[PDB]
């Protein structure tokens, strides 16, 4: 079975520049075209430009001419993505997919993020009754999130992280409990964030 | 050439037809994609060519159109097919897309319960007060949230993040914080968080005083 | 210049220019622009280069002549095997040696259990041959369509299950149909002509770049429903 496999998710500052790969498995590659499609966040799809490894030839959308490079390496089934001078509206989910005109077969996707600011760790602050848990002024994502170390599944919404005009992301969480049982009930809300290793369990009192 | 896919949401159940529209800004004659898209994952072709069905897509997904178009018919819709749908043309360089269809369960409306947060003292400290207003399991997605700091209407201060429907209930929940230096903060009393919703016969209002 | 040759139905090559309309379609089988979607003007410039253009490459650019698509030897059906495919085409019997899209799929005698991918339309042939003689090379005549299109041609029949040959009023006007049950078994299956139209501007382009080696008198062609 044919499979595209892309390379692991990319942090980047403004100006620098970014290299994405995607394997060719399965099939070979001799056959075929690879296309780039770009999804930013919240957004629709983006087609960059597309590579046929047999000759090498590439073609690009014009808005990507002069920051986009499509290379590939016949022997090992791998196309690549460079975009140099990188924005803060480069940041988005970079697809590896093959067709020229059509995509049937995808890559899983590699995250790209622009951001000028530094691997700063979160904090956490109560909300105190519903009860909740802010995460403040984090990067990059992702942040665990569950309460009594995973136990109280029940009620539980927890929110996508916002970006601020800081330049750092803040997630939220909240749970639906009775009354009754706030008094006797230790509630606690436990995060963690792996890139700067933060490990923060909190409780939370009325 | 621009993509307008309509409508841009829509809200159906399980067996239910359910037809998306694309229309392309000129003539594209039958070069026109459908794809399947669910979060954190690729999209997957659907249809190719308007009307010609996938390898291993159900054949109750089907396409009609041509020219400029177009529309993609579901027929028994099936719980995995809530997602986001996607047309493009491939007539002319560069390939463009439509901005996509959400396809979201039906329930019935649902008010929100509404709550507010005041900044806690462990972020005091800091210099930095954030004020969290959280609606919680309404439907429809749709509502409005307008804060009041001493009766004077907040702008460009406010940030809300939406979860995703929620698997057991198909309701979803919002949060709006609202961000204040620990100096605007505390010249103010009164902190209101005003809801807006269809399930609600007037506007809402949960406030708090500062102490 | 030479206005009393456009649309004459006689090709003039010193009038064979987009500006003089490829001498009003007589030199483009009758297509008026076969480029008329193409979103680049100068493609046709790059069209019979032999070289990959991908600004030239999308459908509506007429796949700049498959030179992005088919770049290599797989861009033509071997000469020496030419004749052997012309002989051997849908003959029932499956050839593997002309079972590739350059030398026309073998009439699809190895793909049999593929059922029919038809494209929209008719294709329609005039042909300066009458249909008693063009009948004579049918097999012939399919093949090197096939082999230029990069996919399967056949006569499209008629109730009484006869080739649709009508003779032209001298000629004959000829009715085929695109299979693409194997254009679309892959690797690059989006090189397919989805209509007869698209087929016929191909054609027209070809025609109009003196890059159509064809051995029939081929007058004119249109895609109809
Ligand atoms: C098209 O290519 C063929 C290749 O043999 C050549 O003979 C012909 O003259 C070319 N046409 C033009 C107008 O360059
Ligand atoms: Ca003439
Ligand atoms: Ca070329
Ligand atoms: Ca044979």
């Amino acid at each position: 079975q044919v499979q595209l496999v892309q390379s692991g998710a990319e942090v980047k500052k403004p100006g620098s520049s970014v290299k994405v790969s995607c394997k060719a498995s399965g099939g070979t590659f001799s056959s075929y075209t690879i296309s780039w499609v770009r999804q930013a966040p919240g957004q629709g799809l983006e087609w960059m430009g597309w590579i046929k490894p047999r000759w090498g030839a590439a073609h690009y959308a014009q808005k990507f001419q002069g920051r986009v490079t499509i290379t590939a390496d016949e022997s090992t089934s791998t196309a690549y993505m460079e975009l140099s001078s990188l924005r803060s509206e480069d940041t988005a989910v970079y697809y590896c997919a093959r067709g020229s005109f059509w995509f049937g077969y995808w890559g899983q996707g590699t995250l790209v993020t622009v951001s000028s600011a530094s691997t700063k760790g979160p904090s956490v602050f109560p909300l105190a009754p519903a009860l909740g848990c802010l995460v403040k002024d984090y990067f990059p994502e992702p942040v665990t999130v569950s309460w009594n170390s995973g136990a109280l599944t029940s009620g539980v919404h927890t929110f996508p992280a916002v970006l601020q005009s800081s330049g750092l992301y803040s997630l939220s969480s909240v749970v639906t409990v009775p009354s009754s049982s706030l008094g006797t009930q230790t509630y606690i809300c436990n995060v963690n964030h792996k890139p700067s290793n933060t490990k923060v369990d909190k409780r939370v009192e009325p | 050439i621009q993509m307008t896919q309509s409508p841009s949401s829509l809200s159906a159940s399980v067996g239910d037809r359910v037809t998306i529209t694309c229309r392309a800004s000129q003539g594209i004659n039958n070069y026109l994609n459908w794809y399947q898209q669910k979060p954190g994952k690729a999209p997957k072709l659907l249809i190719y060519d308007a009307s010609k069905l996938q390898s291993g897509v159900p054949s109750r997904f089907s396409g009609s159109g041509s020219g400029t178009d177009f529309t993609l018919t579901i027929s028994s819709l099936q719980p995995e097919d809530f997602a986001t749908y996607y047309c493009q043309q491939y007539l002319q360089y560069p390939m463009t897309f439509g901005q996509g269809t959400k396809v979201e369960i039906k329930r019935t409306v649902a008010a929100p319960s509404v709550f507010i947060f005041p900044p806690s003292d462990e972020q005091l400290k800091s210099g930095t007060a954030s004020v969290v207003c959280l609606l919680n399991n309404f439907y429809p997605r749709e509502a409005k949230v307008q804060w009041k700091v001493d009766n004077a209407l907040q702008s460009g201060n406010s940030q809300e993040s939406v979860t995703e429907q929620d698997s057991k209930d198909s309701t979803y929940s919002l949060s709006s914080t609202l961000t204040l230096s620990k100096a605007d903060y505390e010249k103010h009393k009164v902190y209101a968080c005003e809801v807006t919703h269809q399930g609600l016969s007037s506007p809402v209002t949960k406030s708090f005083n500062r102490g | 210049a030479c206005q009393a040759k456009r649309g004459d139905q006689r090709c003039d090559r010193e009038c064979n220019s987009p500006g003089c309309g490829w001498d009003g379609g007589d030199c483009s089988l009758s297509v008026g622009d076969p480029w008329r979607q193409c979103e680049a003007l100068q493609c046709w410039r790059l069209f019979n280069n032999s070289r990959c253009d991908p600004a030239c490459s999308s459908p509506a650019c007429l796949y700049d002549n498959f030179d992005c698509h088919a770049g290599g030897r797989e861009r033509t059906c071997n000469p020496v095997y030419e004749k052997y495919c012309a002989d051997h085409f849908a003959d029932g019997r499956c050839d593997q040696g002309c079972n590739t899209e350059e030398c026309g799929w073998d009439g699809l005698d190895c793909a049999s259990e593929v059922p029919a991918l038809l494209a929209r339309g008719v294709l329609v042939l005039t042909v300066l041959l009458p249909p008693e003689e063009l009948l004579r090379s049918s097999a012939d005549f399919l093949q090197r369509l096939s082999a230029i299109l990069r996919t399967s041609l056949r006569f499209r029949l008629d109730a009484h299950g006869q080739a649709m040959v009508f003779p032209y009023h001298i000629g004959s006007v000829v009715m085929l149909e695109i299979d693409n049950r194997l254009c679309l078994q892959s690797p690059e299956n989006d090189h397919c002509f989805p209509d007869a139209q698209s087929a016929a501007d191909y054609l027209g382009a070809l025609s109009a770049v003196e890059r159509l080696d064809f051995p029939y008198p081929l007058r004119d062609v249109r895609g109809e429903p």
